[PDB]
RNA sequence: UAACAGGUCUGUGAUGCCCUUAGAUGUUCUGGGCCGCACGCGCGCUACACUGACGGAGCCAACGAGUUAUCCUUGGCCGGAAGGUCUGGGUAAUCUUGUUAAACUCCGUCGUGCUGGGGAUAGAGCAUUGCAAUUAUUGCUCUUCAACGAGGAAUUCCUAGUAAGCGCAAGUCAUCAGCUUGCGUUGAAUACGUCCCUGCCCUUUGUACACACCGCCC
């Protein structure tokens, strides 16, 4: 139903990450850190790609266009209902989460909470669950 | 005029018919009996009408309601209330040795179409979820 | 593993090896050759509207086809 | 024009059987379309409990029953025959109302 | 003849055939195997494996469950799936179409052969009573041979589709085929001998 | 200058009540749309008295109540309360820097962990 | 007139009990009774709670 | 029928006795709590995958509850079904309600790899219930999305609509089911045997036991 005689390119860098070759775009898509299931099919449907095609065949108009409008979600019709951070602490604004910068944004998170020293603060420096939860029974070893 | 009416059970389900004369027009809840529901529950609606044939069938029109029951609680209740059906229009309006040979040979192929199915599910008794299982014993 | 490098062979060989088996399905398959799924109903697919198999009872998790005699 | 109507629920089922009877057979001394009485589905309470005032002991619950029954008539009586009946069916364990309109 | 309704003609073409199987005859199969007579509802003719019916009520009730039942009954296994007949009723299907589409002959005899075959002859029971623990060889009955065969090949199937590719009733089909035939590749017949073979040993 | 919403200090001290309502979390939003210092307002003076009695200081003359349940606000914060963990009114020394959260959130209650482990 | 010494409430505990009850543990407000499962079992035949079964 | 030295003096203006009563072992308002953990033991729950997961679509039951100020909910409309809007049905087999359920089935994908099976665990906002939800009631939009890859020795329940699996109703409730009590659906194998292991009754027999073998005694 498609072409056979295609084009492969094996594996590329992207956002300091690896998306697979020779795999689905939507397995390909959660190795991004900070992508899940159903955003990967909306920017992808929204990126206006073929679905049959897997990720080894894609051209470097395409991929940087796909990848445009994940670093600009909400200027290209993305709703902001959906957006993981809506209203950010220090930006003030639902920007949206990546791979580089949430391999840095949970220590920072975790310094914004531990500098102004929480009853969570310290919860999290003796490495024990923040929410009510029981650990009697549970939460052994 | 000649037409009867008989229902059938299979528990916590039910199916009430109307049997009329007729030249066919033989269906299941607005569907004919050909569509239904399931699909591999077919041949059980199907059991009573392949042992007589649709020559008999030819000269009555009947149509049945079915509420209640889980789909094989359905399809029993159908079935039984068609079966019935016939065999009530049979019994009240043709010689009484057909009827005699008609539902001989049902019994003879019979998954419990004619003859009713007591069949309960006794109460739950407290000390466990169900009736009989209970929960374990620590046993020290 | 399943390779799925469309290197313009097993469309060749499955075009041609079609005739060999007449239970043509996913499980089947997977021991003919190394096919990772997509191309497992995408090439039966692509053979249907063709003469060559002939359709008996379709489910939803397979199909079942013969051959053409 | 003027159609009385009265209830009968209680939970006696004697007593209740008897005020029916009793209304009903006055609806037949004077005709007044004769209608009959009319039962209604019973109104069953079912609630399970414990046995022990304390924790101790087996696992045992204990399941009571509170069922009540009702019945409605409708009769085409008037005011003077209504209210004679009436003053006649006072029966204990009997609740009965009217409804005009 | 037909009425408004469709009525294929399937359905009045089956009952001409003196209503064989769902889509395979039923006069012309018997058990050949001996010592397993009387106890094997082939000649039964039933639509569909599946029959509501009262199957343990009586003592020696079992004997005259359908066959193809009994196995679905088998099949029930693994309380993840204890209670869902239809999809054992869909893999039964599923196998028995198989096995016609890779030989000729009836899967009903194919499955009356293998469970013949792999229902075993010579146990041995515990003696028990502390002591030297030891084991008596002791021949089974007929209806306890189904019994095993039913659940050997059951259990086979299980073991044989619990991770792989290969779909549950090809599996099964799979196990039928070869436990009708001696090609020593079935793990029912691998368990008949080595009960067999501890039996004698113990004896 | 940032506090949680990126929003000056200064800004925050004399800004809308609606616009402080509203960039919040729901739950700490929510917090002060349904309850606003229920019989809290005296402990909200009480407070406006130490601010006036003590401004040389960043923590103006200790001041005690028995309420904490409230997230801090800017109008109220920099001061000292006495607030009882059970046997103790623990000086809290609220910041402006958490506005929106509790003080039971960021001081102690219970004992938290460590299995106490004495010698 | 006593004013920090009863504190007017609404709704949750401190709002409905029994006559001679309210213990808030075992108590039924099924039906209205409002009344306490011993008190329940002592005065179970006197209401019409019967074991039929 | 009798036996437990069984539980409940924290259900009980049911109570005998000991103690206290003003700096009250009396009433009451606020904060911390019964839920606080380097562990051992329980009763139940989740997946360990294709028998599943996702997505559309045809649809098949029962028992039960509800406002006198203040509960069960329909209809047009707005929405991020989390809420709120206004006329409104219901003191009741007349309104919720015919509690169009789940399981199932037609079709497409995930192809067998601790992955799209499994959501332990961490973060940001969206609402109702409640002087008000920190020590996140509850669910919601999401992201991070791990152990586990049918579990040893031991041990528990079960004889036909039985186990098993699934869902629903009610209890406690201002809010919160992973518990309990009932209902219904899908629906099996195994025995019609025994005192062999483990106990209960009867008869005979023996006894230096009689708080009675957890006994007496050298
Ligand atoms: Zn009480």
């Amino acid at each position: 139903s498609l072409v056979v005689p295609d084009n492969f390119q094996h594996i590329l860098r992207l956002l300091n990450t690896n998306v697979d070759g020779k795999v689905k775009v939507m397995f390909a898509m959660t190795q991004i850190k900070g992508v899940g299931r159903r955003y990967a099919n909306i920017v992808c449907k929204k990126a206006d790609i073929d679905m049959s095609k897997r990720a080894g065949e894609l051209t470097t108009e395409e991929l940087e266009r796909i990848v445009t409008i994940i670093q600009n979600p909400s200027q290209f019709k993305i709703p902001s209902w959906f957006l993981n951070r809506q209203k950010d602490i220090n930006d003030g604004k639902s920007f949206q989460l990546l791979a580089n910068n949430v391999d840095s944004k949970l220590r920072e998170d975790l310094e914004r909470l531990k500098k102004i020293q929480t009853h969570r603060g310290l919860r999290h420096a003796l490495d024990l669950r923040v929410r009510g939860q029981h650990t009697k029974t549970t939460g052994r070893r | 005029m000649q037409s009867v009416q008989c229902f059938g059970k299979k528990g916590n389900a039910t199916a009430v018919a109307h049997c009329k004369v007729g030249k066919g027009l033989i269906k299941v809840n607005g569907a004919p009996l050909s569509l239904v529901q399931p699909e591999i529950l077919r041949m059980k609606v199907y059991e009573p009408i392949l042992v007589a044939g649709a020559d008999k069938f030819a000269g009555v029109d009947i149509r049945v309601r079915v509420s209640g029951g889980g789909h094989v609680s359905q399809i029993y209740a159908i079935r039984q209330a068609i079966s019935k059906a016939i065999v009530a229009y049979y019994q009240k309006f043709v010689d009484e040795h057909s009827k005699a040979e008609l539902k001989k040979a049902l019994i003879t192929y019979d998954r419990t179409l004619l003859v009713a199915d007591p069949r309960r599910m006794e109460p739950k008794k407290f000390g466990g979820h169900g009736a009989r299982a209970r929960q374990q014993k620590s046993y020290r | 593993q399943h390779a799925t490098v469309f290197d313009k062979s097993i469309i060749d060989r499955i075009n041609k090896e079609v005739p060999a088996f007449k239970f043509i399905s996913v499980s089947v398959l997977v021991d003919r050759m190394k096919i990772n799924g997509s191309l497992a109903r995408i090439a039966i697919r692509d053979l249907a509207e063709r003469g060559v198999i002939q359709k008996v009872d379709q489910h939803s998790k397979q199909a079942i086809y013969t051959r053409v005699p | 024009v003027h159609r009385i109507r009265i209830t009968l629920t209680s939970r006696n089922v004697r007593n209740l059987e008897k005020v029916c009877s009793d209304l009903v057979n006055r609806a037949k001394d004077k005709q007044l379309r004769v209608k009959g009485p009319v039962r209604l589905p019973t109104k069953i309470l079912k609630i399970t409990t414990r046995k022990t005032p304390n924790g101790e002991g087996s696992k045992t619950w204990e399941t009571y029953e509170m069922r009540i029954h009702k019945r409605l008539i409708d009769l085409h009586s008037p005011s003077e025959i209504v209210k004679q009946i009436t003053s006649i069916h006072i029966e204990p364990g009997v609740e009965v109302e009217v409804t005009i309109a | 003849m037909a009425t408004s309704s469709l009525t294929p003609g399937v359905s009045l073409d089956e009952n001409g055939s003196i209503k064989l199987f769902n889509k395979f005859p039923f006069e012309g199969v018997e058990v050949k195997d001996i010592s397993l007579v009387d106890y094997i509802t082939i000649g039964n003719g039933q639509p569909l494996p599946h029959t509501a019916g009262r199957f343990q009520t009586k003592r020696f009730r079992k004997a005259r469950c359908f066959i193809v039942e009994r196995l679905t009954n088998s099949l029930m296994m693994n309380g993840r799936n204890n209670g869902k007949k239809l999809l054992a009723t869909r893999i039964v299907k599923h196998a028995f179409e198989i096995i016609a589409l890779l030989t000729d002959q009836n899967p009903l005899q194919v499955l009356v052969d293998a469970v013949a075959a792999c229902g075993p002859r010579e146990d041995s029971t515990r003696i028990g009573s502390a002591g030297t623990v030891r084991r008596q060889a002791v021949d089974v009955s007929p209806l306890r041979r189904v019994n095993q065969a039913l659940a050997l090949i059951t259990i086979g199937a299980r073991e044989a589709a619990f991770r792989n590719v290969k779909s549950i009733s090809e599996c099964l089909a799979e196990e039928i085929i070869n436990a009708a035939k001696g090609s020593s590749n079935s793990y029912a017949i691998k368990k008949k001998d080595e009960l067999e073979r501890v039996a004698k040993s113990n004896r | 200058t940032f506090a949680y919403r990126g929003v000056e200090l200064e800004q925050l001290l004399d800004l809308s009540a609606e616009q402080l309502v509203d960039l919040f979390h729901a739950r700490a939003r929510r917090r002060m749309l349904r309850g606003l210092g229920p019989n809290a307002s005296r402990f909200i003076r009480k407070l406006r008295k130490a601010k006036s009695e003590a401004p040389l200081n960043e923590k103006p003359a200790t001041v005690k109540t028995h309420l904490r349940n409230m997230i801090i606000l800017p109008e109220m914060v920099g001061s000292v309360v006495g607030i009882y963990n059970g046997k103790l009114f623990n000086q809290v020394e609220i910041r402006p820097e958490m506005i929106g959260h509790y003080l039971g959130e960021f001081s102690i209650t219970y004992k938290p962990t460590k299995h106490g482990r004495p010698g | 007139e006593n004013v920090w010494f009863s504190h007017p409430r609404k709704y949750g505990k401190g709002s409905r009990q029994c006559a001679h009850t309210g213990r808030r543990l075992g108590l039924i407000r099924k039906y209205g009774l409002n009344i306490s499962r011993q008190s329940f079992r002592e005065y179970a035949n006197d209401i019409g709670f019967v074991k039929y079964r």
